[PDB]
């Protein structure tokens, strides 16, 4: 089991780049595969984006596409999203999250979609 | 003969080249004729050697002809020459520290 | 054929590049993985950058089928049939063949499956003796059934062989090792020694299924003058043995997965250095997965076509 | 699955055929550049050079086969092939005129 | 290109009574969903991954079950700490295209 | 197209055939010393 810690609140003004950080420790790094998730202000969840680390490989929905970068950092086990172009809807909450997936370093893996542990959520105002 | 120098704990690159641009089979030996790092086609395999902890090279690089050796935690008893066989070629690169 | 002698040379065969090229394509159009990690790399000025090509990947049945190479009209492919042939030099006895014998194209390293045996005795080929960086091809005469399989964590595969009949499998081996080697040396056996994780196991595929199983069980014994079981561990991070570049698969089929083989070949690597000798298993090069069953193969052009000096007329 | 036993099967066997009938008309073809027209045995008005390995005609006709006779003219095998196309048939079809 | 609607938006039920959430999809997702709580003011914590396996640290009487774009969580007796909104989420595809459920309120 | 699958490589069989059958009876006169000429003779008395 592992914890993950996110970085403060920011106030971003429409058209620049705002950059989230979540550091994650209690296990191996890359024995994980990450997924940033937000939420708009009393509405649902919306999938934004998956990491996976050993590959250094992210997928995104189809909905923001080519406006997030999502990096990862194995010498400070820590994951990051680049958000350029940000307009009024993502006026909302953040969370990273990370799920297991066996022993990555030798090379079993699993394709595991669940989202178990989680974060505490990075509000953003645009 | 090519001579190289080096510091205690450090990290050195020795460059083997070859003629052709294509990934072909090279073996590393020092002075005694034992293996250090090869190729197996796309896969790297080691020697039975005392480096067998320390060797390593770069993948990406052996499509371009350079079949580097990259010697990490460096110590004395590494100061020998070493023997790069690639394509009936036989180069020698001298390390000292 | 006529009493007519043949240089024969496997090791500058050019049906090897074929048959290489073929299944390269084989699999490129059968597998498909799910993330590939080709290192494209194109410019002391260098630049390195990798590719994520991304395909759908489902599940397909993979069980290899026989394959006969046929030369085309104006050509014809020779065979030898000496049986203790040493790869190289000539061969004394060769055969016309309009297609070569049956080859199942099955990816191998460590040992050889399902492969072609040999005639009278077991053989030994290598491009040279004494040479130290050169793989030892070793051909059985009689074949080694080994069972290997995953039970109903679903990432865990025993492989069990026969103990009497590997002992002297390899019995003849070290006896015929000793025709090169003075017939008093030592002959030792070890695991493996580094590489990544393809060579260092026995790594095959079974049912669609990748297997890296262990063989420091298999190459343990020392020579002077009931059932092994080996843990089969499915991976899904490899390396592709097409061209360098790594590559994800699936999660492993729910159910049962059986396969038994003859082991029938294996891959050895001297160990030389300043006595006893020391043969560590070794691999990795799949033209060497093939140069062991077309190695008494060679295509040929005809030319009917000669002049001749005579007595003759205008 | 009838379509698929036209497209992959049925036409790689014609191409096989078409290139074989294609191949022995081109090299009839030069044999009746040479004069030779449709024979197997044929002859020819060339003078056999001192050179050009010769030999007495019992050794040649009695002793050698014929892969050892083609690897002892695989040299020279062209400037007889340009003696007999070149500035002898036209040389007689000229004398003919 | 999948698109995500369960039909119990809104429900309301007695504390002590068993109630179904229910999950439907336009097509068969087969068996791959997660079945996630969030209290407000906190972030979502996992409850049933795989549709059919229960987690670790979870109460007994959750349920899922179903297959293809049928699947219902049970919940057998209902709890004071129970109050919030719950979600499910399908990951079946490769390359993903993964999206969450509206969200239904307890 | 179904027609240039069916239609097309049975006339493009029957023309090779033709031409392979001409070309085998072409060489078995011409095996003779009768090549190309309709008629000829040979050396062989009518017994
Ligand atoms: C024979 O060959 C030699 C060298 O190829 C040449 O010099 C000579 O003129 C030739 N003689 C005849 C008669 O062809």
């Amino acid at each position: 089991e592992v914890q993950l810690v996110e970085s403060g609140a920011e106030v971003k003004k429409p058209g620049s780049s705002v950059k989230v950080s979540c550091k994650a420790s209690g296990d191996t790094f890359i024995r994980y595969s990450f997924t940033w998730v937000r939420q708009a202000p009393g509405q649902g969840l919306e999938w934004m984006g998956r990491i996976i680390t050993i590959l250094d490989v992210a997928h995104y929905a189809p909905h923001l596409q080519g406006r997030v970068t999502i990096t990862a950092d194995k010498s400070t086990s820590t994951v990051y999203l680049e958000l350029r172009n940000l307009r009024s809807d993502d006026t909302a909450v953040y969370f990273c999250a990370g799920v297991y997936e066996g022993e990555a370093d030798e090379g079993e893996y699993d394709n595991n979609g669940f989202l178990k542990h989680w974060g505490q959520g990075t509000l953003v105002t645009v | 003969k090519k001579v190289v120098l080096g510091k205690k704990g450090d990290t050195v690159e020795l460059t083997c080249t070859a003629s052709q641009k294509k990934s072909i089979q090279f073996h590393w030996k020092n002075s005694n004729q034992i293996k250090i790092l090869g190729n197996q086609g796309s896969f790297l395999t080691k020697g039975p050697s005392k480096l067998n902890d320390r060797a390593d090279s770069r993948r990406s690089l052996w499509d371009q002809g350079n079949f580097p050796l990259i010697i990490k935690n460096l110590k004395i008893e590494d100061s020998d020459t070493y023997i790069c066989e690639v394509e009936d070629q036989k180069e020698e690169v001298q390390l000292l520290v | 054929l006529e009493n007519v002698t043949e240089e024969f040379n496997m090791w500058k065969n050019n049906m090897v590049e074929q048959m290489h090229t073929d299944i390269i394509s084989l699999w490129d159009q059968s597998l498909k993985p799910c993330v590939k990690l080709t290192p494209l790399c194109v410019t002391r000025l260098i630049n390195c950058n990798t590719s994520a090509i991304t395909q759908a990947c489902p599940k397909v049945s993979f069980e290899p089928i026989p394959i006969h190479y046929c030369a085309p009209a104006g050509f014809a492919i020779l065979k030898c049939k000496d049986k203790k042939f040493n790869g190289t030099g000539p061969c004394p006895s060769v055969s016309t063949v309009q297609c070569t014998h049956g080859i199942k194209p099955v990816v191998s390293t460590q040992l050889l499956l399902n492969g072609s045996l040999a005639e009278e005795e077991v053989m030994i080929r290598s491009e040279n003796i004494t040479n130290n960086a050169k793989n030892i091809l070793v051909q059985f005469n009689t074949p080694v059934q080994i069972n290997c399989t995953r039970p109903n964590d679903i990432r865990q595969a025993h492989c069990n062989v026969s103990k009497a009949t590997w002992n002297e499998t390899l019995g003849k081996v070290v006896k015929q090792l000793r025709k090169h080697f003075g017939n008093n040396t030592i002959i030792r056996f070890a695991n493996s020694s580094g590489g990544d994780l393809e060579v260092t196991t026995h790594s095959f595929n079974c049912g669609g299924e990748f297997f890296y199983c262990n063989t420091s069980g298999l190459f343990n014994s020392t020579w002077i003058s009931d059932s092994i079981t080996l843990p089969c561990r499915i991976k899904q991070i490899i390396n592709m043995w097409q061209r360098i570049g790594q590559a994800m698969y699936a999660p492993p089929i729910q159910g049962v997965i059986r396969c038994v083989s003859n082991i029938t070949g294996l891959i050895l690597t001297r160990d030389g250095g300043s006595t006893t000798e020391t043969f560590r298993p070794g691999g990795g090069d799949m033209r060497d997965n093939w140069r062991s069953e077309l190695y008494k193969y060679k295509v040929v052009k005809i030319e009917p076509l000669g002049v001749a000096p005579t007595r003759c007329k205008r | 699955q009838h379509l698929l036993k036209l497209t992959v099967w049925g036409i790689k066997q014609l191409q096989a055929r078409v290139l074989a009938v294609e191949r022995y008309l081109r090299d009839q073809q030069l044999l009746g550049i040479w004069g030779c027209s449709g024979k197997l045995i044929c002859c020819t008005n060339v003078p056999w050079n001192s050179s050009w390995s010769n030999r007495n005609l019992s050794e040649i006709w009695d002793n050698m086969t014929w892969l050892q006779w083609d690897k002892e003219i695989s040299n020279y095998t062209q400037i007889i092939y340009g003696l007999l196309e070149e500035s002898q048939n036209q040389q007689e079809k000229n004398e003919q005129d | 290109d999948i698109v995500m609607t369960q039909s119990p938006a809104t429900l309301s039920v007695s504390p002590g009574e068993r109630a179904t959430l229910s999950c439907r999809a336009s097509e068969s997702v087969s068996s791959d969903l997660a079945w996630y709580q969030q209290k407000p003011g906190q972030a979502p914590r996992l409850l049933i991954y795989g549709a059919s396996t229960r987690a670790t640290g979870v109460p007994a009487r959750f349920s899922g079950s179903g297959s293809g774009a049928e699947f219902t969580l049970t919940i057998s007796s209902l709890q004071s700490e129970d109050f919030a909104v719950y979600y499910c989420q399908q990951y079946n595809n490769w390359p993903p295209r993964y999206t969450f459920g509206q969200g239904t309120r307890l």
